[PDB]
RNA sequence: CGCCGUUAGUUGCCAGCGGUUCGGCCGGGCACUCUAACGGGACUGCCCGCGAAAGCGGGAGGAAGGAGGGGACGACGUCUGGUCAGCAUGGCCCUUACGGCCUGGGCGACACACGUGCUACAAUGCCCACUACAAAGCGAUGCCACCCGGCAACGGGGAGCUAAUCGCAAAAAGGUGGGCCCAGUUCGGAUUGGGGUCUGCAACCCGACCCCAUGAAGCCGGAAUCGCUAGUAAUCGCGGAUCAGCCAUGCC
């Protein structure tokens, strides 16, 4: 075990969570069980277009949470040290527990 | 029919439980 | 038979038939016939003289029936008139007594529409 | 249709029969878009087809319906005055519609406590050529025509 | 040995597994006929079978997942034809033009506000 | 009552978000106020500067802030002094170890909301409408830019009968998401009542 | 609305079924969606400025 | 159909003025503004002057009158 | 959204082997389904016919063919349209009250009238039992498996989940069996009596749910009048926002 499920708001930005979170132990350290997708959770609200009646015009906004895997099999030491220091995404967050 | 509530349908409605629609 | 005071079912099923019973209905019925042994299924018809009377003999000693429900009931009703009470007044009045509205759909209290005029000019809408 | 013409949605043909004259059929005496039911009754209808006559459902079946559908129907029009009921052909594609229709409801019309055996019953009778259905194609057609003073709008 | 298909209706997944058999087909662990029992569509998805001389030539067993027996039942009639051009490839000669091959893309429309089923818009009073 | 909001409608694709981070349900609510707050405070005691956008990046209480300015001189101060005062009143509210980098505004006349309240701040003042828009306008032109758009809404000229002013040059493509059109509004505060300032600035395709 | 009743600010309101809800930027009572402190409107408004984080318009 | 378990609810503020008045003598009119408090034995034969959102009003306290709440009794709007 | 591919295997299965408490339960695979990223595909490109050209008609191949299906997207302007009560904001007005705090009442009144809806008037049906097949969501001052108490609402115990892994969760129409016999009924569930549970300081005014008794009008609706062109209408259930609770049959 060595959990690491990586969430946060952009996909884009969790490609540089994943690869270089991957390119670490990939060909030159360990093995890696590969970034796996996991659903997503999306909360809709639903406001009312204008301030006062107009019961019926509406306008829908999503609030998109996406997820990924990774779980590093067969953990040496040295990639940690290189693993837990280098980061590079900022509205990205890490879970770990092992 | 869904408005009688000693009916299964008319718990199903109710969205609640009893004599009449036991939770398993 | 003669099941409950002054009261006669037949010709349908049991369980169903004591139903024409005041203070019974299904619920009443399964319970009455499941104590006294009686399959639910067999028209009145078929009951032994036997059956009929372990069935009254239970029914009408062990519930309020009928007659000595309805005017129980009905001076159950009185109290809160006697009283001040709420109730009472909305009793006395002829109005909801559970919280309803009353500007819309008071129809099965009050009984049929009593219709009345408007004004002079307004929308007749 | 204002614009285009519009095609006649073409029916996915029969399971047992393999006839498309039939799912006709048995759409209109769906409600509620059950047809799980529909087919059930209908079907159900073909079995007491067969008896009370030795006679295959399917030609049963394809006789009454032929022998529903109008070769006339009135439809209202007006230049001035009032609504003049004017008579007119009855195109092959509303033949097929206005029976099937009509035998249905004239089938939901009938005592018999059931349907299938409503549907049997109102199936048969049409064949010979009775019962209330042919009612209407007739009192259709008699009531039509009957305004033949008014024909001179052939289209 | 093997032969598959996948075919799908309405988010209606079937997966299909035709095998040199006796026609006796399984849907999720169980008779096809005790599966889609009562059912009378169901006989409608080997349509692909009766139709390029097969059935009882054939042996076939099917994972089903999401939806209803009826979709169910159209994603099944795909999964074979699929399954069965994975076999011959000429069957196709005298199964496309009976349909088959094609996918009904038809889905459930969305519903949108200010309507109460998409399209079924609320009633009004004073035009 | 049309027209929807020319940021809001393109915001995942030409223009990005102002503030950005993440957080859970338990957090978003009053962490997202205090987003606010900064911004609340960043205009009363940064007004002069003419200030674009203040982007607020945020790690684990790293609460990035990254002021945009024009005249990147009044925010620093002078020597580095304004700027010290700003980083220790950004401390006083948020309690999260912050930063305060601060990006000039290459062409201040390139960004909506600077030309928007540039209009606004001359109307403020008295001022010619009518002229001062056209001039919003060709500024926005002569410095570049595929097309640009700028509204008056009304008490036009201290008025009676609310108007609305238009001006608009080049492209201004408000209906295709691969725009990147900069969108400001500005309030014009008058003697009279309020008076919105809308500009728009086509730059570019893809 | 009155800058007096905003006091679900009021710590202390007694018992919480006191307690209400408001807009923690314009002080509406009646809309209030739980996640953001938002009403519908200041919701939609800031949504627009793209100044809440993650939050697109959806369309599906 | 009733409702309130166990702690059958009668709000205190005359709950011991009503029992404090069961020391000597029952103090006419002992108003409230409780029309919560429901009717308790040690209540009998007392007069309690019930509010309206106008008015207080004279409701003596009898028997029959226990499983209720004073404003059962102290009625609020007024009709034609 | 519809077909296919590459990347990715604490979701996936007689694909394919081993064990079985026959439960993907375990070893174990990533094929398949799926999850979520990046691509490919479609353009009148090919074919026959009319056309000056755009284009029109059919045909082929294809998952799909002429805008393949549904969104988001609202031009210059119009109604001196709505909103000073969401918010700003000019002017006007009150300043021991036109401000402020409380407790209580009212916004829930009822001779009447209309709008939008819900449940019906039943056999293509109602009841009961058993047995299938979803999608989208929500969840630690939480969802609550499971075991007891209770006719039940629910109460007391108590496992797992910070969630493709645990729970809400039962989908319901459907299918199988049984009942009912044309009846104001085993249709319909209004009304009222009674006893309870729960949330809240507190349910009289004025909460929801349970059980017992009651079992009203309603046999398809005058003149008028509304919606919908296809996964549409029709019908069946499931979830969410608001929120202690809830008057939701509303909305999304
Ligand atoms: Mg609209
Ligand atoms: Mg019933
Ligand atoms: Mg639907
Ligand atoms: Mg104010
Ligand atoms: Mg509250
Ligand atoms: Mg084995
Ligand atoms: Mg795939
Ligand atoms: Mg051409
Ligand atoms: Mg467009
Ligand atoms: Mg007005
Ligand atoms: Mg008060
Ligand atoms: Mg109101
Ligand atoms: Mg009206
Ligand atoms: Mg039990
Ligand atoms: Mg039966
Ligand atoms: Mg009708
Ligand atoms: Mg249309
Ligand atoms: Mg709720
Ligand atoms: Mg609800
Ligand atoms: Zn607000």
């Amino acid at each position: 075990k060595i959990r690491i499920k990586l969430r946060g708001f952009d996909h884009k930005t969790l490609d540089a969570s994943a690869q270089k979170i991957v390119e670490a132990a990939r060909r030159s350290g360990a093995q890696v069980s590969g970034p796996i997708p996991l659903p997503t959770r999306v909360r809709r609200f639903t406001v009312i277009r204008g301030p006062f009646k107009h019961k019926d015009s509406r306008e829908h906004f999503e609030l998109r949470t996406h997820n990924r895997l990774v779980d590093i099999i067969n953990p040496n030491r040295k990639t940690i040290e290189q693993l837990m220091t280098l980061d590079l995404p900022t509205g990205v967050e890490i879970e770990i527990k092992t | 029919g869904k408005g009688d509530r000693r009916t299964r349908r008319g718990k199903i409605w109710r969205g609640t439980y009893g004599k009449y629609r036991p939770r398993k | 038979a003669r099941i409950a005071g002054v009261e006669i079912p037949r010709n349908k099923r049991v369980d169903v038939a004591l139903t024409y019973i005041y203070g019974i209905g299904k619920a009443r019925a399964k319970e009455a016939l499941e104590k006294t042994g009686i399959n639910p299924a067999t028209r009145v018809k078929d009951l032994t003289e036997a059956e009929v009377v372990r069935l009254r003999e239970y029914v009408e000693n062990t519930w309020k029936l009928e007659g000595e429900l309805r005017a129980e009931v009905a001076a159950n009703i009185k109290r809160l008139m006697d009283i001040g009470c709420y109730r009472g007044l909305r009793h006395r009045r002829g109005l909801p007594v559970r919280g309803q509205r009353t500007r819309t759909n008071a129809r099965t209290r009050k009984g049929p529409r009593k219709t009345v005029a408007g004004k002079k000019k307004a929308p007749r809408k | 249709a204002r614009r285009r013409r519009a095609e006649v949605r073409q029916l996915q043909p029969d399971l047992v029969y393999g006839d498309v004259l039939v799912t006709a059929f048995i759409n209109k005496i769906m409600r509620d878009g059950k047809k799980n039911l529909a087919a059930r009754i209908f079907y159900d209808a073909c079995k007491i087809i067969q008896e009370k006559t030795g006679q295959e459902p399917l030609k049963v079946f394809k006789q009454a319906v032929e022998n529903v559908k109008p070769r006339m129907e009135v439809r209202s029009r007006r230049v001035g005055g009032a609504n003049y009921q004017v008579p007119m052909e009855v195109s092959p594609r509303r033949q097929q519609s206005l029976a099937l229709r009509w035998l249905v409801q004239a089938a939901n019309q009938r005592p018999e406590r059931r349907a299938a055996v409503r549907i049997a019953h109102e199936l048969m009778d049409a064949a010979e050529g009775k019962g209330g259905a042919v009612k209407k194609k007739e009192d259709v057609e008699r009531m039509a025509e009957a305004n033949r003073a008014y024909a001179h709008y052939r289209w | 040995e093997q032969y598959y298909g996948t075919g799908r209706r309405k988010e209606a997944v079937a997966r299909v597994f035709l095998r040199p058999g006796n026609g006796k087909v399984t849907v999720n662990g169980q008779d096809f006929n005790e599966y889609f029992q009562g059912l009378v569509r169901a006989v409608a998805a080997l349509e692909p079978l009766r139709a390029v001389d097969a059935l009882g030539r054939f042996d076939a067993y099917i994972t089903v997942r999401g939806g209803g027996k009826s979709g169910q039942i159209d994603a099944i009639k795909l999964g074979i034809a699929r399954a069965l051009v994975q076999y011959n490839p000429d069957y196709r000669a005298k199964l496309k033009p009976l349909g088959f091959l094609t996918r009904d893309a038809r889905v459930v429309e969305r519903k949108k506000y200010g309507k109460h089923k998409a399209r079924r818009a609320p009633q009004y009073s004073k035009r | 009552g049309n027209k929807i909001h020319p940021i809001g409608f393109r915001l995942g694709i030409t223009r990005d978000w102002e503030s950005r981070w993440y957080a859970g349900k338990k957090q978003y609510r009053h962490l997202l106020l205090e987003d606010q707050r900064i911004r609340g405070l960043l205009e009363k005691e940064l007004y002069s500067a003419g200030l674009a956008r203040v982007d607020i990046e945020r790690a684990a209480d790293n609460v990035a802030v990254t002021v945009h300015v024009a005249k990147p001189g009044v925010v620093i101060g002078r020597g580095g002094e304004r700027i010290r005062v700003l980083r220790e009143e950004l401390a006083k509210l948020t309690g999260k170890n912050v930063a305060l980098n601060v990006q000039e505004v290459q062409n201040p006349n390139l960004s909506a909301p600077l030309v928007a309240q540039r209009v606004a701040e001359q109307i403020e003042r008295r001022f010619a409408v009518r002229r001062a828009i056209k001039q919003a306008v060709q500024r926005v032109m002569e410095s570049g830019a595929k097309g640009a758009k700028v509204i008056v809404s009304g008490r036009i000229g201290g008025a009676e009968q609310a108007r609305t002013e238009w001006a608009a040059q080049g492209r201004v493509p408000l209906h295709t998401l691969r725009a990147n059109i900069d969108y400001g509004f500005a309030l014009a505060r008058t003697t009279y009542g309020v008076l919105g300032v809308k500009a728009y600035i086509f730059l570019g395709e893809v | 609305a009155r800058k007096a009743l905003i006091e679900k600010a009021k710590r202390t309101p007694k018992f919480k079924v006191r307690a209400y809800t408001r807009c923690v930027r314009c002080g509406r009572a009646r809309s209030v969606y739980r996640f953001f402190g938002l009403c519908r409107i200041c919701l939609r408004e800031l949504a627009h400025k793209g100044q809440l984080p993650g939050v697109r318009k959806a369309s599906w | 159909p009733r409702s309130l378990k166990k702690g059958v609810f009668v709000d205190d503020h005359l709950l011991e003025k009503v029992l404090e008045l069961n020391a000597k003598g029952e103090k006419r009119l002992i108003k409230t503004w409780s029309r919560r408090s429901t009717i308790v034995p040690e209540m009998v034969g007392h007069t309690i002057a019930v509010y309206n959102g106008k008015q207080h009003v004279p409701v003596y306290i009898t028997e029959n009158m226990v499983g209720h709440k004073l404003g059962e009794f102290a009625p609020t709007r007024t009709y034609r």
